[PDB]
């Protein structure tokens, strides 16, 4: 159900150890594993929460409670997904690529957090400085550049990030 | 006085280990230590041949799994500190769900090991993590406590100088927070470590 | 603080009995050894015994030295038999989990005071 | 904070007490390293030996028990349940003193703390048997 | 849910009706979630109607 063998091979050879040499048959299979249920199970339900967490971009920066609310329920689905896949499996000492893909959509959500955070601080902090004193990247001076230049950028970047990992991986 | 045992060849090289064969998945074997001795028992001595397979363990499946979790959990927990005081609810939201993640995460890193009755580095890691997510709680409490008005600034006002429509200042504690927290998690992270690497 | 505290005869002209007792910490579950160090020598291994019982002798001291474990009062004991003026040094007990060693000093954490011996003929 | 002395029992199947008896010797039940053993939960206090005769269906046989005496370590269980749910006690004594007009902030917070009090509940009974006390 | 669902069975490489009924519950609440985002996003004054 979850592997289609691409071929079968039979070897015969000699086999020396500190007793002899030994008569030796080998019958090999390679197996290549289908992907649909990871599909289904993994990279889907992940692709789905990064594509979520770019709702806050269109919410006002006043919402706090609500953009906040958005970015870590995102990022604790996250983590779930992480989980409910490494309780099924060893403990390998190295990333898979699986690994690899859940590790870069908790980079891109915690971005997504990190992008409001960003924006309530040079609101709510340099907002009353700055008037006391009184693609390319937006003017650092407007949340609403900021906002717009996050919408436009980031499904760009998580579409090239699926693109290089597609390409590399199949 | 009956049967003594002998390794065939010289001890060293007659216990030996096939390069190809090695199901050791977070293991590395360094090497073999191969001695014999006698055991004294009730019914008599007995000769004992012994090899001891030295054993490491390797770290990157917890550092995936239990590390990098609860170091973005203190560092989410930390995120808080940049956000305006008036944002209750929100500051409120970051402190209690880095608690529970860490919570959940102390929960689910015992799964792994046998229920030892002692504390263990990644268990002392864990609890060090939650003490700086818990404090950082602490710290929008007290922010949230010092608070006087309930409303942020309102975008075009100029907040007069503290030495109309008053405003509420900057917290000092957040501002003294925002560097005092990640550098003493970074110092924490730095002894930690080379306390237990190098050992 | 963990320490392992030596008793026993220094000077005979024979027979003796070094006995080790722990405290601070249970070294039960740790290989515990007997080494030996003259002036202008390398600490080496005289015996040692595991967590199983099992003992293990330098071939030096093999059939001369026990050595025996009460692991109820964490102690381990050497009987010296058969001794003689080349044997005259300074005697050191050792416990640890025996990792690359259970003959080498490096592989044990723990060490005690060290305890003198002579024999005059 | 249990402690249970459990027991090891022997005895002939086939022969009564009439054909076979057994009998402890001087020193009959030893140990060696007895801290190094896989008694992870646990710690061994002492055992001690007995005899005794128990009658059945066939017969009067001599019964030869060993009890085994094993006290419970605190630690795992201190580190699982204890202090976590003190901590999220602490957490929702939190609340006192955040504004009471943050409704929703301290709303969130003390049903949260119910929440993570019911999932402690629930993984603290896993390693027990389905018991039908209180422990 | 979706997690959850295929538990207890093969890891069969194509989607049961189990999985289209949960993927088409999952599309009916995203695109709830996403509706609710059109709203605000045309939502001019912060302050709710007073009583
Ligand atoms: C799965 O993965 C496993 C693990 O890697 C794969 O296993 C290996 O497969 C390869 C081929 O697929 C095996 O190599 C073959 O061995 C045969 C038979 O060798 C025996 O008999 C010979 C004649 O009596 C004898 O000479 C051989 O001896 C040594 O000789 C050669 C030549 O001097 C020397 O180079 C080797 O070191 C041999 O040890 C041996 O006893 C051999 O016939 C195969 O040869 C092809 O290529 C040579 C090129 O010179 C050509 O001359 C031949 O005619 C033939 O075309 C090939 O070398 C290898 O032994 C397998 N290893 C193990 C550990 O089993 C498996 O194939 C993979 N399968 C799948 C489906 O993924
Ligand atoms: C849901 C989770 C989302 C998180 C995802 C976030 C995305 C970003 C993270 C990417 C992680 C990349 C994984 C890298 C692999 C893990 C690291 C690793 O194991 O590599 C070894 C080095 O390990 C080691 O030094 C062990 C120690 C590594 C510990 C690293 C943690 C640094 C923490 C610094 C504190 C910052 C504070 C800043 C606060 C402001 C190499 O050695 P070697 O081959 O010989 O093997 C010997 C044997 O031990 C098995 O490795
Ligand atoms: C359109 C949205 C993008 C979805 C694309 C996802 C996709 O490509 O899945 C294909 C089919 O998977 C499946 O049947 C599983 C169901 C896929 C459902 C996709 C979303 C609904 C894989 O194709 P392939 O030939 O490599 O499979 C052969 C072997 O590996 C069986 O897995
Ligand atoms: C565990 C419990 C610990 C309890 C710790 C108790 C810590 C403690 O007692 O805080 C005192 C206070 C906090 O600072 P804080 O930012 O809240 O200062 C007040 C705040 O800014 C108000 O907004 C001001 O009113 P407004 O905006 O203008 O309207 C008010 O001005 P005024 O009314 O004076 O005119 C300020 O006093 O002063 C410190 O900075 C020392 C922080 C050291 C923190 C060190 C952190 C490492
Ligand atoms: C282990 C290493 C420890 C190092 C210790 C230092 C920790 C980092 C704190 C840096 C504080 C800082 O330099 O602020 C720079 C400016 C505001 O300060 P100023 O210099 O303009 O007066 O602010 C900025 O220019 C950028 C502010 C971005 C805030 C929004 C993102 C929140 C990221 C949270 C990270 C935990
Ligand atoms: C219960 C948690 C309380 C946390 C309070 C903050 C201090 C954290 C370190 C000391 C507390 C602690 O639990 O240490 C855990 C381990 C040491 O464990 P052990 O080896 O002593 O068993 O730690 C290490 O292995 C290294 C500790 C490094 C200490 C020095 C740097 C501290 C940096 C600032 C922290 C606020
Ligand atoms: C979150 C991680 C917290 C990390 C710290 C501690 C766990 C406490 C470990 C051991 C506590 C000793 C308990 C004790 O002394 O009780 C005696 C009992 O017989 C045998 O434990
Ligand atoms: C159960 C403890 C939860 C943590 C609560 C932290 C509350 C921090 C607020 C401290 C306010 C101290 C007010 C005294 C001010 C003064 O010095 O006069
Ligand atoms: C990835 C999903 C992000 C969510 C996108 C929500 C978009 C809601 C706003 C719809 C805008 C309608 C078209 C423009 C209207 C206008 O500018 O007049
Ligand atoms: C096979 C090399 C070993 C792994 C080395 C570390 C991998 C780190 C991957 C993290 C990528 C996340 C960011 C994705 C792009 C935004
Ligand atoms: C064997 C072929 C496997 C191909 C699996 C591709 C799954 C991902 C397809 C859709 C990814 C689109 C991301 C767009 C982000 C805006
Ligand atoms: C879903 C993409 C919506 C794009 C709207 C165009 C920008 C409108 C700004 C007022
Ligand atoms: C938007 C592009 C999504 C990734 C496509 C990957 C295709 C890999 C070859 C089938
Ligand atoms: C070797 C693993 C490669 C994973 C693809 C990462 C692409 C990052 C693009 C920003
Ligand atoms: C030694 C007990 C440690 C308990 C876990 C850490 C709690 C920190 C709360 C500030
Ligand atoms: C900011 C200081 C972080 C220190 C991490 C040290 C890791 C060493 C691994 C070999
Ligand atoms: C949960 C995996 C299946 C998702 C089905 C398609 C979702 C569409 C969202 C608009
Ligand atoms: C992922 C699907 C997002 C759909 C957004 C629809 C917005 C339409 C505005 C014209
Ligand atoms: C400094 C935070 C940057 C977040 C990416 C928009
Ligand atoms: C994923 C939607 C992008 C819209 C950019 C305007
Ligand atoms: C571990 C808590 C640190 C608090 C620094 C103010
Ligand atoms: C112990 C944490 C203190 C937080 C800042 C006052
Ligand atoms: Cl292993």
């Amino acid at each position: 159900p979850q592997f289609s063998i691409v071929e079968h091979r039979l070897v015969s050879r000699n086999v020396v150890f500190a007793t002899g040499a030994y008569p030796r048959l080998s019958l090999s299979f390679r197996l290549k594993r289908n992907i649909g249920y990871f599909i289904l199970q993994t990279y889907m339900p992940s692709i789905l929460i990064t594509i979520l967490s770019w709702v806050s971009f269109w919410i006002n920066y006043d919402a706090s409670a609500a953009r906040v609310a958005l970015g870590i329920t995102t990022v604790l689905t996250m983590t779930t997904i992480n989980t409910h896949l490494r309780e099924t499996l060893p403990k390998i000492p190295y990333v898979k690529a699986i690994d690899m893909y859940l590790m870069g959509c908790f980079v891109f959500v915690f971005l997504a957090l990190l992008e409001y955070a960003f924006v309530n601080y040079i609101f709510f902090g340099r907002g009353p400085q700055r008037q006391k004193k009184l693609i390319k990247i937006p003017d650092l001076t407007d949340v609403n550049a900021i906002d717009r230049w996050s919408r436009i950028v980031f499904p760009f970047t998580f579409s090239l990030f699926n693109l290089v990992y597609w390409l590399y991986y199949v | 006085a009956e049967v003594v045992y002998e390794w065939t060849r010289e001890p060293a090289r007659s216990v030996v280990v096939a390069e190809d064969g090695s199901r050791l998945n977070q293991y590395d074997l360094l090497g073999q230590t191969v001695d014999s001795g006698i055991v004294q028992s009730s019914t008599g001595e007995y000769v004992v041949m012994t090899t001891h397979f030295h054993l490491k363990r390797k770290i990157g499946y917890f550092v995936i799994q239990t590390y990098l979790p609860c170091i973005m959990t203190v560092i989410l927990s930390q995120v808080s500190f940049w956000l305006n005081r008036e944002s209750v609810p929100a500051r409120t939201v970051f402190g209690v769900t880095t608690v529970l993640t860490m919570t959940t995460l102390s929960i689910s890193a015992r799964n792994s090991l046998p229920k030892v009755a002692y504390a263990t580095a990644m268990d002392w890691f864990i609890a060090v993590c939650y003490a700086f997510v818990f404090s950082a709680l602490i710290e929008f409490a007290t922010v949230n406590y010092f608070t006087k008005r309930g409303y942020a600034w309102d975008g075009k006002s100029v907040v007069p100088e503290k030495p109309k429509k008053t405003f509420n200042s900057v917290s000092k504690i957040d501002r003294l927070s925002r560097i005092a927290f990640p550098l003493l998690f970074g110092i924490f992270n730095l002894v930690y470590w080379a306390t237990y690497l190098n050992r | 603080q963990v320490q392992l505290q030596e008793s026993g005869g220094g000077l005979v002209q024979g027979s003796l009995r070094v006995s080790c007792a722990a405290s601070g910490r249970t070294f039960t579950t740790y290989i515990m050894a007997w080494f030996r160090q003259a002036p202008g020598k390398e600490r080496e291994f005289l015996a040692a015994m595991d967590q199983g019982r099992i003992q293990y002798y330098g071939d030096s001291v093999r059939g001369r030295f026990t050595i025996s474990r009460d692991y109820a009062k964490n102690s381990v004991d050497l009987q010296l038999d058969g001794l003689r003026p080349e044997d005259t040094a300074v005697y050191y007990c050792a416990a640890g989990a025996g990792f690359w060693g259970l003959r080498t000093a490096s592989s044990y954490h723990y060490w005690g005071q060290g305890t003198q011996v002579t024999v005059s003929s | 904070m249990d402690e249970h002395s459990c027991p090891l029992e022997f005895s002939s199947y086939g022969y009564p007490r009439e054909e076979i008896v057994y009998q402890w010797k001087r020193s009959s039940v030893e140990v060696g390293d007895t801290r190094s053993w896989r008694l992870y939960q646990f710690s061994f206090v002492g055992l001690r030996n007995t005899t005794e005769v128990v009658k059945t269906t066939s017969g009067d046989y001599v019964v030869m028990s060993v009890y085994f005496d094993l006290s419970r370590r605190m630690g795992y269980f201190t580190i699982q349940t204890y202090i976590p749910c003190t901590l999220i006690v602490v957490l929702s004594w939190v609340s006192f003193w955040i504004n009471k007009d943050a409704v929703p902030a301290r709303t969130s917070l003390g049903i949260t703390t119910v929440l993570t009090m019911t999932t402690l509940s629930t993984i603290a009974r896993k390693s027990l048997p389905k018991v039908s006390y209180v422990t």
